[PDB]
């Protein structure tokens, strides 16, 4: 099987083979046939009476663990713990953002750059704004956001875009969210030996936990990031490994937390550091981003995107990365080993993510700019250790357009609003094209890479099929970066891949057929958008012809995302089977009974063409239900 | 019934009416009997633009229903909707041709029916010059004669060439609107199919001024969209046939504005209840400068 559809990826894999270094593909091959029990989710290790493995085939072999737990119980608890872990990752990201908001000042390193956005958020949090200092407002907003994480009395605060009907449905179902850390703790408590042994209740607890990610953690992280670093607008950038410069210092930012990458971008324009880069013999400083931190700095500043998850190692294989600065999440620990074969400084900066044999330079949030300058100076000084004979940068990079926040999308939609009719600054043009049938629907393509799928193949095939079927596509994360590398994030792509209705819409609104809405936490934006459409049409989000796809997901964060997208009322297709096939009841809940609960359900489909067909059929049947 | 289904239903009704009237023409006059429009050089302009074929006898008119049949594909995609609008336009043209071959004088005053080529050439000079900054296709009935007269005279005072289809003709007559080719208020006919008589004005504008040869349908549609500043104001309740004819106008690149609640399409299908702002809304939608 081919390892990737990306030619630059293939060239660097040949180079890695020539250099005698191992990749994620090599380790996947070394793992060989993976354990069937773990793959089906019928293995349990929740107590030291175990490990227990029960048969993935009902009626045969061992039926219960030592405590008496069935295959359905073991599967449901394993799934719930994946959701809890994903929720924890996203919530910790949002908590760091809220703490940064709490420390903003007029003369400090972290300021308020979008005051209108802050005032609207303050309105959503019942924070007074009129005749008040902007930083007093910011601190009050940060306090309310922080209380969302750990309040023990009262109800949490949810964005106004969330329909009232969806909230009432959640309350009736018993999944209405509480404080984020409280829900994570509840899931961890109920999976403990001898607690919850009922699959339906376990799945409902996991949905409840995932809601605190989708609508509170990721949402607050995104909106506070907009407040502090600016709301994204349409902006040009370049993507894929070709963005590395042979004659410049190459600094690659990998990870998820945006404050460090924002401070590194600011430090790169420091005159002393630019002079130092010149003095070490480089033309300048070339900042490139990877994964979600790359998505953030690219959405807000046009920083070039070096690559997505399964390309991180290959970035080092070029031999041109002088510094690789990482914060947390989706940072392959093998990088530490791999950087030994090159001059690269692999720099960890977060106390949450220590990696053995990496260079640890703790990013100081109290003095973010000075700390970022010190880290960047280490990366620049490493340019003297470059071995130019080992350097091979593929001449493969692609132009991309991104920055499509909800605000930017609304601004673009204002173009097709007749001034004599109005209203302006709404999602009404999008609602109109969806209701009329010019657009069949909207689909979110999100998720990681996975060695189980030819890298980027499923993302590209799913996106092309959807836009060919007049389904407008919004992309986040590594899927968005796969689209960027391929060339879908271009206005020209409208006439090259889109169907007639979507091509007309793209021409009228002057947008690409695929809209890059940011990082994984920025999936909250997608929720926001859908909610607005629903609120404009007076229906629940489960009545709309919308869907989400995770063609190549790998992370627990992806599991939590799919769970809260389904719980919000949006059908979700998974291109990689989650470890639930061992529990028939869990499969039936996720793919059949969920529709009775929340009006949406999971679809497991490993063939992208079949997934596109199923998405189109499901959207059409929801349209016929809605009468459009 | 959504927009696509409404357009498909309208196109099927137009096809049924065309089949009935063609059967009547075949029964009364014979398949060798001549089929023509008064003083034109492009036979039936819509069929000539779509296929290049000139319809000369009744048998060929009966064989032209296959064009309407092949232009109706009931799949909910935008291209099929535009093709279905074009099917309605072809069916309306066939109905008008059958009217002309059945009756010696199908239209009486003030209705003018078909517009001859010399009138098109006369209007071409002020069209490109800018003395005619647009073509207002008014179809249906306004709630009052006063509002219909007000809108029509507002368009007239702005130099636009306004064409009238339906009961709006009677409302304008009650409103003391002075009509004629020099007064730029042209009543086409009381039936919806009479709107084709302004559609052929645009089509022949591509055939005469644009120089596009017959059968180059995409070139004709591009020319009408980028050169002919026409728009539709549909007043009063809209049947499926009216919506299908509006889909044809959209296929020609002409935006359709109405006072009725319809599934809106930005820049193409717009609802404007306020009759005091309909003229400005249409001028903005068609990008017309006075
Ligand atoms: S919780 Fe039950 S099934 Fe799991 S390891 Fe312990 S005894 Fe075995």
């Amino acid at each position: 099987k081919a390892k990737s559809i990306d030619q630059a990826t293939l060239q660097l894999l040949d180079k890695a083979k020539q250099d005698g270094v191992e990749t994620v593909w090599d380790r996947k091959a070394d793992m060989k046939v993976q354990c069937g029990f773990g793959s089906a989710g019928v293995c349990c290790r929740n107590c030291s009476m175990g490990p227990c493995r029960v048969s993935p085939v009902p009626g045969k072999g061992v039926e219960r663990g030592i405590c008496g737990a069935t295959a359905d119980v073991i599967v449901s608890r394993n799934f719930a713990r994946m959701v809890a872990a994903g929720t924890a990752a996203h919530s910790d990201h949002g908590r760091s953002i809220a703490l940064s908001l709490y420390h903003t000042s007029k003369d400090g390193d972290i300021k308020v750059k979008d005051e209108n956005k802050l005032k609207e958020v303050a309105k959503s949090f019942n924070v007074e704004t009129e005749g008040r200092d902007i930083y007093d407002i910011a601190h009050d907003v940060a306090k309310e956001g922080l209380s969302n994480y750990g309040k023990q009395l009262g109800e949490v605060t949810l964005p106004p875009s969330l329909p009232e009907k969806r909230k009432e449905l959640w309350r009736k179902l018993g999944v209405y969210p509480r404080a984020v850390d409280r829900e994570i703790a509840a899931v961890m408590h109920s999976t403990h030996i001898g607690c919850n042994a009922d699959a339906e209740a376990m799945i409902k607890m996991s949905m409840r936990c995932s809601l605190t990610d989708g609508w509170m953690g990721s949402f607050m992280g995104t909106e506070f990031s907009d407040i502090m670093f600016g709301t994204p607008h349409s902006i040009d950038t370049e993507a894929n490994l070709g963005v590395l410069e042979k004659n410049s210092v190459n600094v690659v930012l990998h990870g998820h937390e945006p404050l460090l990458s924002e401070m590194v971008v600011e430090a790169a324009s420091d005159p002393e550091l630019v002079e130092l880069a010149k003095s070490v013999g480089a033309d300048g400083i070339n900042l490139c981003g990877m994964c979600c931190t790359g998505n953030e700095v690219s959405m807000r500043h046009g920083i070039k995107i070096a690559g997505n998850f399964m390309q991180q190692e290959l970035a080092v294989v070029t031999g041109a990365v002088d510094g690789l600065i990482v914060d947390v999440q989706c940072i392959m620990p093998a990088l530490a080993k791999l950087s030994k074969s090159y001059h690269t400084k692999f720099i960890t900066t977060s106390p949450k993510a220590h990696i053995t044999d990496s260079i640890y330079m703790e990013f100081d949030e109290e003095n973010p700019l000075d700390s970022a300058k010190k880290i960047l100076k280490e990366a620049i000084l490493n340019f003297k250790n470059r071995d130019q004979s080992k350097v091979m940068i593929p001449e493969l990079k692609c132009k991309a357009i991104l920055g499509y926040s909800v605000e930017e999308i609304i601004n673009k939609l204002d173009k097709v609003v007749n001034t004599q009719i109005g209203p302006m600054q709404t999602v009404k043009p999008l609602a109109d094209v969806l209701v009329s049938g010019v657009l069949r629907g909207a689909a979110a393509v999100v998720g990681c890479n996975n060695p189980k799928v030819v890298q980027d193949s499923a993302h590209i095939e799913t996106i092309k099929g959807l836009i060919k079927n007049d389904v407008i596509v919004v992309v986040t994360g590594c899927a968005a970066q796969a689209a960027a590398k391929y060339g879908l994030l271009q206005k020209e792509a409208a006439e090259k891949y889109a169907g007639p209705g979507l091509a007309t819409v793209c021409k009228l609104v002057d947008i690409p057929p695929v809209l890059h809405m940011g990082s994984c936490v920025d999936i909250s934006r997608i929720l926001d958008l859908v909610g607005r459409v629903a609120n404009l049409l007076g229906v629940d989000m489960s009545d709309l012809p919308v869907a989400g796809v995770a063609p190549e997901w790998m992370s627990e964060k992806a599991v939590a995302i799919g769970t809260y997208v389904v719980t919000s009322g949006i059908d979700t297709w998974l291109g990689v089977a989650p470890p639930v096939t061992g529990g028939p009841e869990v499969v039936d809940i996720l793919t059949n009974k969920m529709e009775d609960w929340v009006g949406a359900k999971f679809f497991i489909e490993t063939d992208p063409h079949k997934a596109v067909e199923q998405i189109v059929n499901r959207m059409n049947e929801k349209r016929k239900k809605l009468g459009i | 019934m959504n927009l696509f289904q409404t357009v498909f239903t309208g196109s099927k009704q137009a096809l049924a009416a065309a089949e009935g009237i063609v059967k009547q023409a075949v029964d009364e006059k014979g398949r060798d009997y001549k089929v023509a429009f008064p003083d034109t050089a492009y036979s039936l302009p819509v069929i000539f633009a779509a296929t290049g074929k000139k319809i000369t006898n009744v048998g060929e008119l009966e064989g032209a229903l296959d064009i309407v049949r092949s232009l109706i594909v009931e799949e909910e995609m935008l291209d099929k909707l535009l093709n279905s609008g074009l099917a309605t336009a072809v069916a309306a043209e066939i109905i008008e041709a059958a009217k002309y071959v059945l009756s010696d004088a199908p239209y009486a005053e003030p209705c003018v029916g078909f517009i001859s080529d010399p009138i098109i050439r006369s209007l071409g000079v002020p069209l490109v010059t800018g003395d005619i900054p647009g073509v207002a296709v008014i179809l249906g009935e306004c709630p009052d004669s006063e509002t219909a007269a007000k809108i029509i005279k507002d368009y007239q005072s702005k130099g636009l060439l306004t064409c009238l289809v339906g009961k709006v003709i009677d409302q304008a007559i009650e409103g003391k609107v002075k009509m004629g080719l020099d007064l730029r208020v042209i009543p086409l006919g009381y039936d919806v199919t009479s709107v084709i008589h302004v559609v052929t004005i645009a089509i022949r504008a591509a055939l005469i001024f644009g120089g596009i040869k017959g059968g180059q349908l995409n070139d004709i549609l591009k020319y009408t969209a980028e050169r002919v500043p026409a728009f539709v104001n549909a007043f009063g309740p809209l049947s499926e046939l009216v919506v299908s004819a509006g889909a044809g106008a959209i296929a020609l690149g002409f935006p359709v504005l109405t006072d009725q609640v319809v599934p809106e399409v930005p820049t193409l299908l717009l609802t404007q209840k306020d009759y005091d702002k309909m003229v400005k809304t249409s001028l903005e939608a068609r990008n017309i400068k006075i």
